[PDB]
């Protein structure tokens, strides 16, 4: 490689009580930023999301904003980039709805999500569904911070691999993700969530109010 | 001290030229001013385009580093402001190492640097004063400060060093220092008698290389 | 499937499985069904009219002979068609002068000599070309005929 | 295990043909009128060809715009399933692929005027489905087709063809296992005429074989280009008939 | 059928006067003045297109059966605005190239009352913006053959208060007039391009058939009815299958098919194949016995 | 960047090669001569035709082969083109037409052609292979870069040497240049390029039918040359009576009789190309030890 | 992909968003388009399909199979995603392949017992995705055509013994003979929420005026993940009650059968 230092090309990698913690404000090369600690039980989630924007583009003619989100591997490579172009395919998905777009025409809003870790223990004799409401609890905050118009805040929980997100004190979905896990857990899901959800808002609300004083 | 040199030796590039110093052999060649592309343009000053081509293989991250400091040298040489919103091409095509590449860069990083500088002076550009540059190095045992060393030298030094100064009035004021780049562990007092002795065998190659740019030019000219 | 062509010519599909390196590789050529195969017998009428010289010049000559080895009935006149392992064994006794004047050779039994032993198949191509007034040797291509074709039955090896 | 051969005394191939015979031949023209102005299927052989002219219409970029002649692009997809063994990598990339590409363009670009057509782009996007030999005259004819199925004007017609040599003597249209046995001459024939368009030998010929060999070709596709234009004439007659 | 009609096919990609052929030579007659579609050398002319041989007095051109579609001077076009650039628009009408728009070729509110100004130049987008849909005519031609447009009419103008679909621009040609009013209180527009405009009649059509401010807003008619909606999408279908069949479309060809496929309840039904095909086969037949 | 001719200069150079008259005095069949310079090391050389100028450098370092052939070495050729032959040049610019298209001719004349045997580069079966790499430096252009290149390729590979190995399994010490010599690589034929520039007379009367215009053809266009050409061809032959490659795509279309002729043509030139590259060869492996006679132990 | 004005977007939504649901076509609410489906024309892979939609929207998908060591290679059904024209990175792309990668996992929607050959080699399936033209979300288009390669699919029989752990043959394979792959490849339906509304196969002008979206997936006669809410555009993506996600899932549950039904003839 031409580009980066890969080193040694005939070598081979090496074979072998809800908690969070909310900071806003601390990046000051872009135009909103955000940072998600989570730690439930043995299960641990700290990621980093930049936002930049709202920057006019040059000849655009949309008569509304566009968003752009990605997210990034910081330390461990684990998820596939394939998966992680879905997650950001839902996530811009939700903000669409969340984001006033009729705010900044002629304008695009790029915003990165740096899942620089994630901390898994597993015993012995999905996986990204867990991180997802953190990802959206996480841009919401970059977002709001930033000065982007939100519609309503936008929240998530994560119930036996069923996520979904919800806005107007979750009376509506703006997101639902449904992997593998378990049948007739329908109306479960929504209700567990839902309590993750007012959770998280509230938090998120606070979490505000405490830098922005 | 003994290097040569030959100027104007391209024919589709403004101007070119050939420095060799013992092995280590560099043509370079420059085009400009010329048109840039949108992301090279500079409102008020002459864009740099400086590229770096390695004696064995593809250009990687180590020639990237060559075109940074030779960077860091022609750009305060050059008198930018006369060419705003305008191109100027550099291209080193390092021909022959004349060092262990694989643990040196020393002696090409030198002759890139007067090989560049012959030029931009055949090409005819703008240039603020004139420039030597050469390799320096310190010995294992007897720590000797030999100017110009060799690549069997070089494996049994303790430092590798780039100098290049900047030179005005006929080559007898030095201007400024444009890089030293320094690699290894140093004492003060074989810093300066470097830089006495050093400034000596300078300034005898500049008066050599007075001689000739006017021997080869004066032919031209009427 | 097999498909029927404009010439009467046919075509269908040769699936063969290859183990190599202790990979498994599917290969499969196309296999085209003809209808002009030379019995190459002097006694014949039919066949010689089919057959087509080569854009260079040549004529192509008969090698059976019309008054082959005559044997007790009810044997009589006869041609001796060999099968793959008689040939292995039995190639010494192919060259011997004293037997085996009028041999047919098919295509699928050269081939499966040359893919096991190709020293065999290069002596047996070597009799066929080395046609004298005492021993003739013959090839004939059955695989590239539709009347002898035939194609694996359900369960059969 | 196997082992095989080129050329019988018998004078039979490998897979049965003689010397000097076409591999079957369908054409087929307008088969994706909702996706391009001009398409048509190709069956030469085992060979499986789509190919799509999207044109001529405004370039995406004005950056990209000549005023004095059309744009013509050419992209070859050589699907990972074209073989028999699955390719893990996309061919996309490849340089074997991209001096296809540009030979194909340096190929019609003197084959259609492209001056009656400025500011404006044509793209040529292809398809290949199954491979077996001789692809390259495959996308020669694929191309041509889909052109005059565009309406967009040319001089003629660019037929392409497969050499294979053996000893003495060269075997018409040649598949992969023939093409492995022996050097192949792929060859770009304009019209009925003798001036080619493409002339490709990438392995090492004899250089007595070539002259006989060109014969042989040239021969071929006139044949070629004949099929071609009935294939298009018996179409629009079968056209007309489903009409009636 | 009940949810998904699926046909199926095994074993196939796909399912299924002189004659013209390539390197054909039409004509050894050296007076010819030689057309479209075709190219000659010396005495002999050949075709480059696959088509039929024309003669029209001495000039001898080879119609090819496909092609994409041309403007001629004075044309009905319907055109969707592609790009807005300086002070003009570049328009997709379905052609090479799109279609091209001079700010001196369009109409102002207020029109006569109105006065110049300089800042329409700069405000080009309160006017065509990008996806708008409007009727305008073919003024001028340029030289490669691109086409000048104007809406200096009532007549022409941003479309609204309807759907958009379109068949290829050989199904219909050129008349006396491209609008025209159906039973259903509906208004169909055949550009000639190909692109057509089926809306709710409007006053406009009315007054043929016996606010200069809003000529450009993208509201719609606040009150439409779904008895005019439902007409829209039967008359969309019917198109779809004249379109289908290869069949030419004109005023009387949709009207007929319109009341003829009111044979089927449901709307949708027009939609698959054999409807289609019967449709169009039975307006054929029905000019057959009439004719 | 477009380069920019006047419109005289068009006609002026036209209507010269139809009165059979170049800008740098030549001949339609003749090739400019070349001249081979070699470095210090091995594999160093430098090629110059006319104005153009390329060099080459051959080297090799231990490495894996592939899976697919455990018995083949690697080979690669880099013809990356800069700025410094011209600002008509993009700096990486390696997906251009004319870039393809050279890089593919080199390829097949070379690596595809088999001109070097790759299965002498292989040490240990499966497990340990040279790699030998071509890298081309394009240092000034006067046009023939395609012909400069395979000059340039075959003279390195030709001319260089690899370090003596000694193999016991998987441990091989490899011998530096002061213990031993290094080994010469091993060729099986020697590919040449010859690169045709075809041309269109634009003149209203020829004087017989029987006796016509026809078509221009030149040997090795100058760069001047290479711009106003309508077509393009390449022809590769050997001293082996033999066509390597021939690349023609496109272009002004011409007969099978004419190609014929260009490549008769180019067979004289690769010909006395090939000897003169031995010449060079031979002068140049004589020329490195003062005294190497005193040196010999057989 | 089409382009609207802001006029015809309203009216489509309108005619659409009506408690009365209307098609600018005139379908029914769960009514799908007319399709084309050609299966085994690629002699050369194991299984293929070609899926032809009513507005040109074609897809091709080619099944080939590998004989692999299933305890080192995790995942024995691979789906690969590509359209000409189109780079291979794009979002829409991975988004897609990652997608149906899941649909088509081995223990979740797909049989894969009728893969495994012996103790310890199993037939791996790459199901190559290829889609020519589309002018809207394809992975319902997708969905199908892999459904219809994936019945008519036929893999090599084994001849040696089944039991490597042992004995340990190399795994060869009778010539000619094949055994037809058994399995129960899994459908994907996509749905457009329209205000209050839900509609089966939304079209290219349907989609561009929707609220939202559902991609639910089906095997075995039942609902099944992956199911994910999808912004069909970007300009009027709107929140949704609970009861229409219920109400998608209850559609998709009544009316899936009757397209398999018309899927499932050979
Ligand atoms: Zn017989």
């Amino acid at each position: 490689d031409r580009r980066r230092l890969l080193g040694p090309a005939a070598a081979k990698p090496m074979a072998f009580e809800q908690e969070l913690s909310l900071h806003t404000g601390f990046i000051e090369n872009c135009n909103g930023s955000a940072l998600v600690e989570a730690r439930s039980l043995g299960h641990q989630t700290s990621l980093i999301s930049a936002v930049y924007g709202p920057r006019s583009i040059r000849g655009s003619f949309t008569s509304q904003g566009t968003i752009s989100i990605q997210l990034k591997n910081g330390l461990l490579e684990k998820y596939n980039t394939n998966e992680l172009k879905e997650v950001s395919s839902f996530l811009m998905g939700i903000f669409n709805s969340v984001v006033n777009l009729s705010r900044y025409p002629k304008s695009g809003i790029d915003i990165f999500v740096y899942l620089t870790y994630d901390k898994d223990l597993t015993n012995n004799p999905s996986q990204i569904s867990s991180l997802i409401p953190h990802c959206i609890t996480s841009i919401t905050l970059a977002l709001a911070d930033a000065g982007i118009e939100l519609v309503d805040m936008a929240g998530a929980g994560e119930a036996n691999g069923t996520v979904v997100s919800f806005i107007k004190n979750g009376e509506e979905i703006v997101g639902f993700w449904k992997d593998d896990g378990d049948d007739e857990d329908l109306l479960e899901c929504l209700d567990r969530c839902k309590e993750q959800y007012n959770r998280y808002r509230d938090l998120m609300i606070s979490c505000l109010m405490n830098q922005e004083t | 001290m003994s290097v040569q040199a030959e100027i104007g030796i391209l024919d589709h590039v403004d101007g070119s030229s050939e420095f060799v110093s013992q092995d280590t052999k560099v043509i370079c060649s420059v085009t400009g001013p010329i048109e840039p592309k949108a992301r090279q343009e500079l409102p008020t000053q002459l864009a740099l385009e400086i590229i770096v081509r390695p004696a064995k293989g593809v250009a990687t991250t180590r020639e990237k580093v060559l075109e940074d400091k030779l960077r860091a040298v022609l750009t305060p040489l050059i008198t930018r402001h006369c060419y705003p919103r305008q191109l100027c091409q550099i291209t080193c095509q390092i021909l022959e190492s004349g060092e262990d590449e694989a643990e040196f860069s020393l002696r090409e990083l030198s002759c890139c640097i007067n090989a560049a500088f012959l030029a931009l002076v055949d090409a005819g550009i703008a240039l603020n004063s004139m420039c030597a540059s050469i390799p320096i190095a310190i010995i294992k045992d007897t720590s000797d400060i030999i100017v110009d060393p060799t690549a069997e030298q070089l494996k049994i030094s303790l430092s590798v060093h780039t100098l290049a100064l900047e030179f005005v009035n006929g080559g007898k004021v030095v201007k400024n220092v444009l890089l030293l780049d320094s690699n290894g562990d140093f004492n003060e007092d074989q810093l300066f008698s470097l830089l006495e002795l050093g400034e000596q065998k300078c300034q005898e190659l500049v008066t050599n290389i007075r001689r000739i740019i006017q021997d080869n030019i004066s032919p031209r000219l009427v | 499937r097999r498909k029927r062509l404009a010439d009467g010519l046919s075509v269908t599909q040769k699936v063969f499985v290859r183990s190599r390196n202790g990979g498994a590789t599917k290969i499969v050529r196309e296999h085209y069904l003809r209808s002009d195969i030379p019995c190459l017998s002097r006694s014949c009428t039919k066949c010689p009219q089919i057959v087509v010289p080569d854009a260079q010049n040549e004529l192509p000559k008969f090698i059976l002979s019309d008054s082959p080895l005559e044997l007790s009935a009810p044997i009589g006149k006869h041609y001796v068609v060999l099968d793959t392992n008689v040939v292995l064994q039995a190639i010494d006794l192919l060259e011997n002068p004293n037997c085996f004047f009028d041999v047919i050779v098919p295509q699928i039994v050269l081939d499966e000599v040359r893919n096991k032993s190709y020293p065999v198949y290069t002596r047996l191509r070597t009799l066929c070309r080395d046609s004298d007034d005492h021993k003739r040797f013959i090839v004939f291509h059955n695989e590239f005929s539709e009347h002898t074709f035939v194609e694996r039955l359900p369960n059969e090896t | 295990m196997s082992r095989l051969e080129i050329y019988s005394p018998e004078g039979l191939r490998l897979d049965g043909r003689r010397w000097n015979e076409l591999r079957r031949f369908e054409s087929s023209i307008n088969t994706h009128p909702h996706a391009a102005d001009g398409s048509s299927y190709m069956e030469q052989g085992n060979n499986k060809i789509i190919t799509l002219v999207k044109g001529p219409k405004e370039p995406r970029l004005k950056s990209q715009m000549d005023t004095s002649k059309a744009l013509l692009n050419v992209s070859v997809n050589i699907t990972k399933f074209s073989k028999f063994e699955r390719s893990k990598s996309s061919h996309k990339n490849e340089r074997r692929v991209l001096e296809i590409q540009t030979s194909l363009v340096r190929m019609f670009e003197k084959n259609v005027m492209l001056n009656i057509y400025p500011r404006t782009v044509i793209d040529i996007e292809i398809h290949v489905l199954e491979q077996d030999g001789g692809i390259m005259g495959s996308l020669i004819n694929g191309i041509t087709l889909a052109l005059i199925d565009a309406g967009i004007s040319m001089f003629d017609y660019i037929s392409g063809i497969s050499v294979g040599l053996y000893d003495t003597t060269p075997l018409l249209d040649t598949n992969s296992l023939e093409e492995n046995a022996m050097s192949t001459v792929t060859l770009g024939v304009v019209g009925k005429s003798e001036k080619l368009s493409l002339l490709l030998v990438e392995d090492k010929i004899p250089l007595d074989r070539l002259e006989n060999v060109l014969a042989i070709g040239i021969a071929g596709a006139h044949r070629v280009r004949d099929l071609m234009d009935e294939e298009l004439r018996k179409h629009a007659q079968k056209r007309v008939s489903n009409a009636s | 059928s009940e949810v998904i009609t699926i046909t199926k096919r095994n074993g196939a990609f796909q399912n299924s006067s002189q004659i013209v052929t390539p390197g054909e030579l039409v004509t050894d007659d050296p007076i010819w003045m030689r057309g479209h579609g075709t190219y000659f050398l010396d005495n002999m002319t050949y075709s480059s297109v696959a088509g039929t041989v024309s003669r029209v007095n001495r000039l001898l051109s080879v119609i090819p059966l496909k092609g994409r579609y041309a403007p001629e001077t004075g044309d009905h076009v319907v055109g969707r605005i592609a790009e807005v650039g300086n002070k003009r628009w570049k328009v997709d009408i379905g052609g090479k190239q799109h279609a091209v728009l001079m700010l001196g070729s369009v109409n102002l509110p207020g029109g006569i009352l109105r006065r110049k100004s300089e800042s329409d130049e700069l405000q080009m987008r309160s006017f065509l913006k990008e996806g708008d849909l409007l009727n305008a005519e073919v003024q001028s031609l340029f030289q490669d053959g691109s086409a000048s447009l104007h809406t200096r009419s009532l007549k022409y103008g941003k479309l609204r208060n309807g759907m958009f679909c379109q068949v290829p621009s050989s199904l219909i040609v050129r008349a006396k007039n491209h609008t025209h009013n159906l039973p259903g209180n509906i208004t169909v527009v055949l550009g000639v391009n190909g692109y057509i405009w089926l809306r709710k009649t409007s006053q406009m059509d009315l007054a043929r058939d016996t606010s200069s401010w809003q000529i450009y807003s993208d509201e719609n008619d606040p009150s439409i009815s779904n008895n005019i909606r439902q007409a829209i999408c039967r008359y969309a279908n019917v198109i779809k299958a004249l379109a289908f069949c290869e069949i030419g479309i004109t005023q009387q060809r949709i009207v007929s098919a319109y009341e003829a496929s009111m044979v089927y309840s449901n709307v949708g039904e027009l939609i698959e194949k054999n409807v289609m095909e019967s449709i169009g086969s039975d307006i054929l037949t029905a000019e057959k016995m009439r004719g | 960047k477009d380069i920019e001719i006047s419109a005289s200069e068009s006609k002026f150079i036209l209507e010269a090669l139809r009165q059979n008259y170049r800008l740098d005095g030549r001949s339609f069949d003749q090739f400019r001569d070349v001249e081979i310079t070699f470095g210090k090391e091995f594999g160093d050389v430098s090629v110059k035709m006319g104005n153009t100028k390329v060099h080459c450098r051959i080297s090799c370092q231990i490495a894996q082969p592939y899976e697919d052939r455990p018995f083949e070495g690697l080979f690669v050729i880099s013809t990356e083109i800069s700025p410094m032959a011209g600002s008509q040049f993009e700096n990486g610019n390696i997906t251009g037409e004319d870039e393809v298209l050279c890089s593919r001719i080199i390829e097949k004349s070379v690596r595809r052609s088999g001109a070097l045997d790759v299965e002498g580069l292989c040490i240990v079966a499966g497990s340990k292979c040279w790699a030998v790499r071509a890298d081309v430096h394009f240092l000034d252009c006067d046009g023939g870069f395609i012909d400069a290149s395979c000059i340039a390729v075959m003279a390195g590979l030709m001319h260089f040497k690899k370090p003596d190995i000694t193999v016991h399994g998987e441990q091989i010490i490899v011998h530096p240049v002061n213990e031993r010599e290094p080994v010469p690589l091993g060729i099986l034929h020697i590919p040449i390029c010859v690169t045709f520039s075809f041309f269109n007379p634009q003149d209203t009367e020829e004087n017989i039918k029987g006796e016509t215009n026809s078509e221009i053809s030149i040997i090795d266009a100058t760069l001047k040359e290479e711009l106003l050409r309508d077509g393009v061809l390449t022809v590769t032959l050997n001293k082996n009576r033999e066509v390597v490659q021939v690349s023609k795509a496109g272009g002004l279309p011409m007969d099978a009789l004419t190609l014929m002729k260009c490549c008769h043509e180019a067979y004289s030139i690769i010909e006395k190309i090939t000897d003169q590259i031995l010449q060079l060869l031979k002068e140049d492996s004589e020329k490195r030890n003062k005294y190497a006679a005193m040196l010999t132990s057989e | 992909h089409m382009s609207l004005s802001v006029a015809e977007k309203s009216y489509l939504y309108d005619s659409l968003a009506s408690t009365p649901s209307i098609r600018p076509d005139g379908r029914l609410p769960h009514q799908f388009r007319p399709i084309e489906i050609f299966t085994d024309f690629l002699p050369s892979s194991n299984g293929s399909s070609r899926i032809i939609a009513s507005d040109g929207s074609e897809c091709i998908v080619s099944i080939k199979s590998k004989v692999v060591d299933h305890h080192v290679e995790n995942e024995l059904l691979q789906v690969d995603v590509d359209i000409a024209g189109q780079r291979d990175d794009a979002l829409v792309v991975e988004t897609i392949t990652s997608l149906l990668n899941k649909v088509l996992k081995s223990g979740s929607g797909v049989d894969s017992s009728k893969l495994q050959l012996t103790k310890k080699y199993s037939f791996k399936i790459f199901v190559d995705v290829l889609v020519i033209s589309s002018h809207s979300h394809p992975i319902s288009l997708i969905s199908f055509a892999i459904y219809s390669a994936l019945n008519s699919t036929y893999l090599p029989k084994l001849i040696s013994a089944f039991d490597d752990l042992e004995v340990e043959e190399l795994p060869t394979f009778h010539d000619y003979d094949m055994v037809k792959l058994d399995i129960n490849p899994p459908l994907v339906f996509i749905l457009a929420v329209v205000g209050n509304n839900m509609l089966l196969d939304p079209a290219a002008n349907e989609s561009e005026v929707a609220n939202n979206g559902l991609i639910i997936s089906w095997s075995n006669g039942k609902i099944t993940s992956p199911i994910r809410s999808v912004a069909l555009n970007d300009s009027n993506v709107k929140s949704f009650k609970p009861h229409l996600l219920k109400q998608g899932l209850a559609m998709v549950e009544k009316y899936a059968p009757d397209v398999v039904r018309s899927l499932e003839n050979l």
